[PDB]
């Protein structure tokens, strides 16, 4: 599904 | 037909078998079965001796007869299962092992054989359990103990590690002292603290198993060529491997056969394995002068005949004691000069190998006693990789400022065109590294990473998520093809903190030992906010490694595990780390080339065995001697300095980033020409009338 382990914010 | 007469002959054969005389035992076992045919013991013994002669079908026949005569014969079941396993009939092997356990629940050997079947299939937790059951039934069981020891090594179970190592050394000591086949495999022996002599003796014995299997062929010695007249002044070199395909061996040397000089050399490639359809097999078949599928010739006598009548001068063994090996071909000596090249990090122990191709940095003359064969040195390193050919998109990179070189990385063959399409791009000089500044384009790329999307289009260019390679191009993912898109690779994909020194080790966890985790714990403690990046290789070892990490004082977040990735993604994501901590016990050989191609420095501590000195040799050929540590203190200090002194980290990373292309490490054309020189030295020596001797 290729979601990252965490997310990068604005 | 006197059963007592046949009994006396049976015991006579047992004595002759225990004297290493397999053929006299065979004669007397058949003598017993001609006196009294309904002799179950004689059938099983003749089956065991025929099994080790390699006559599996006949051995299976006599096992069935013994079981028919006395059905309670659980030992014949388990040994018949071993014969079926050797025949690739795993289904029948399981039925034999489990039926033996059914008949005799206390019969430990059947449990141990069942553990081996699970081990071979990657069921390490279940293999561990069955080995423990066998040892619970028979506490003194060296085969069960040593195989279980390897399983615990594979999953990083270090319970009672020190006592286990001493017991392994004593078991090898006893088995060698009693002319018995050691329970430690020669490939595994470089993981336990054995003497170099113990290792060589184990290797020699596993090589004599080949002789027991070819002595039954009664083949006379071959006549070898004494000049290059029939070969048109060309030296005929034959590479024998079961790994011409999607195997790390091909990932290292697939370009080598095509780069031989056709004026002086004729290249023969003998595949011990069938065509798997991968492009690696296609490349070697196309570029080699001749390609022989010896997997279509099971008989080692006839396969050796095929090699001999091809006229090979130098036969190269690229398997050693690894899976798919057919070293019986080398025991029949079809070629005058036989040498070991890449597939095995150790000695053959036997005399059917004349040379071992290495370098002076991996096999110094001091440790030249750990090799039965003679040493053939290569100019810089015996190790080569095909990364310049398989992963040319990793030759240049770019970053996004959200100015690190390893946080949001882009690679691509068509990258420079895409960067020129963008209005503002900053050029960080060093040859240099473009920076995409934060803008609508960068926002869209980060959204694609965050949203879990596969791909996007920017100014008409194909921007691909680094985690979706296999669904964009499956052959690009496996390394069989060069990616035709632009791939984004972020730390957020693998959970790496965006503000931390990332140490990494993408090797299999079996190469980690308690001392190595202790060093890494010391390094992580001295470098604040640093992390250790490992792979679920295997995944069952992750809790075990984590457990010992807590014991050394490291909290949960200090070690980050990530799943094993396809070849291309594995190499590409090494860009995200800062420094690589190599495993001192068994160095990362292919993994070491993989991390160096990413431009990631690697701290190593060379040992004494070839397996423990490869990464140092790679670094010496690269030109980074400051990364090679002479002891545990210096290893920890080097890594800490790289992790705390960011300027020094930046300079060393640039040093590796440039010397990967400049140094001979990844120059395959150079390596081949030097391999050719060493080949010609070996032939000049032989044609002069000299038995093999060291080469430099
Ligand atoms: C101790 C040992 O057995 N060493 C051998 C090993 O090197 P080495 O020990 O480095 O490699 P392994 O046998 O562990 O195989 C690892 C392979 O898996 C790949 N990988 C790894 C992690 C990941 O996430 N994804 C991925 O694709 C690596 O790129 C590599 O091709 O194979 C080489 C190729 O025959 C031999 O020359 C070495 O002697």
């Amino acid at each position: 599904q290729f979601m990252p382990v965490y997310q990068i914010y604005l | 037909s006197c059963p007592t007469h046949a009994d006396s002959l049976n015991n006579l054969a047992n004595i002759k078998r225990e004297q290493g005389n397999i053929e006299e035992a065979v004669r007397l076992y058949r003598k017993a079965l001609e006196v009294f045919p309904e002799f179950a013991a004689a059938h099983s013994n003749l089956a065991s001796v025929l099994q080790q002669q390699g006559k599996l079908q006949e051995a299976l026949m006599h096992y069935k007869e013994a079981i028919r005569i006395s059905p309670t014969f659980a030992d014949a079941y388990s040994n018949m299962g071993n014969t079926l396993k050797e025949m690739q009939d795993v289904q029948g092997a399981l039925q034999c092992y489990t039926r033996a356990i059914q008949i005799n629940p206390a019969f430990a050997d059947a449990h141990s054989n069942l553990a081996s079947i699970h081990k071979d299939s990657g069921n390490i937790p279940e293999a561990i359990a069955s080995y423990r059951t066998a040892l619970k039934l028979k506490p003194d069981f060296p085969d069960a103990y040593c195989n279980l020891a390897h399983c615990l090594q594979i999953v990083c179970d270090w319970t009672d590690y020190d006592e286990r190592m001493k017991k392994l050394v004593s078991i090898v000591a006893d088995q060698l002292e009693k002319n018995r086949l050691p329970s430690v495999h020669p490939h595994h022996s470089m993981l336990y603290p054995l003497s170099h002599g113990f290792r060589k003796a184990i290797a020699e014995r596993h090589g004599n198993l080949c002789l027991d299997k070819i002595n039954v062929l009664h083949k006379p010695p071959y006549e070898h060529p004494k000049d290059l007249k029939l070969s048109d002044g060309r030296l005929r070199v034959g590479y024998v491997s079961s790994d011409f395909g999607n195997h790390p061996t091909s990932h290292l040397m697939q370009s080598i056969p095509g780069m031989h000089n056709p004026d002086k050399f004729e290249v023969f490639c003998y595949a011990l394995s069938p065509d798997d359809g991968t492009n690696f097999r296609v490349k070697v078949m196309a570029e080699a002068n001749h390609f022989i599928d010896l997997s279509q010739i099971p008989c080692n006598g006839k396969a050796a005949d095929r090699i001999h009548q091809d006229g090979i001068h130098i036969l190269v063994n690229m398997n050693g004691y690894t899976k798919g090996a057919r070293n019986e071909l080398f025991a029949l000596r079809p070629a005058p000069i036989q040498a070991m090249w890449l597939g095995y990090p150790g000695t053959s122990g036997a005399l059917f190998m004349d040379y071992i191709i290495t370098d002076q940095e991996t096999s110094p003359a001091e440790v030249a006693e750990q090799y039965s064969e003679k040493l053939a040195y290569m100019p810089h390193t015996f190790f080569i990789g095909d990364h310049a050919n398989m992963f040319p998109h990793l030759k240049k990179k770019a970053v996004i400022d959200f100015i690190y070189d390893n946080r949001i990385v882009l690679n691509g063959i068509d990258l420079k065109a895409f960067l020129d399409s963008l209005p503002d791009v900053k050029i960080v000089k060093m040859l240099n590294m473009p920076v995409i500044p934060m803008n609508t384009i960068a926002e869209a790329v980060i959204e694609m990473i965050n949203r879990g999307q596969i791909q996007i289009t920017i100014n008409g260019f194909s921007i691909s998520n680094g985690l979706a390679t296999t669904q964009i191009n499956n052959k690009a993912a496996t390394g069989e093809e060069v990616p035709r898109t632009i791939i984004v690779t972020t730390r957020s994909q693998y959970g790496l903190p965006e503000d931390a020194i990332v140490y990494c080790n993408f090797n299999q966890l079996y190469k980690i030992d308690p001392s190595t985790l202790q060093m890494w714990a010391n390094i992580l403690k001295r470098v604040p906010n640093s992390v250790l990046w490992l792979l679920r290789f295997p995944a069952v070892g992750e809790p075990n490694i984590q457990q010992y990490a807590q014991n050394m004082g490291l909290p949960q977040n200090r070690i980050i595990f990530s799943p094993v990735a396809p070849k291309e993604e594995h190499v590409r994501r090494g860009q995200l780390a800062d420094v690589c901590l190599d495993t001192p016990l068994c160095n990362g050989h292919t993994t070491g080339m993989d991390v160096l191609w990413a431009g990631t420095p690697m701290v190593t501590m060379p040992g004494e065995t070839l397996a423990s000195r490869v990464a140092a040799s790679q670094l010496t050929c690269l030109g980074c001697l400051e990364l090679i540590a002479k002891n545990r203190q210096e290893y920890e200090d080097i890594a800490v300095k790289l992790g705390t002194d960011l300027e020094y980290l930046k300079k060393v990373r640039g040093k590796v980033w440039k010397q990967r292309i400049s140094s001979p490490l990844f120059n395959t054309k150079q390596y081949t020409m030097e391999l050719e020189r060493l080949y010609l030295q070996m032939w000049e020596h032989y044609a002069a009338g000299n038995k093999p001797d060291h080469m430099i």
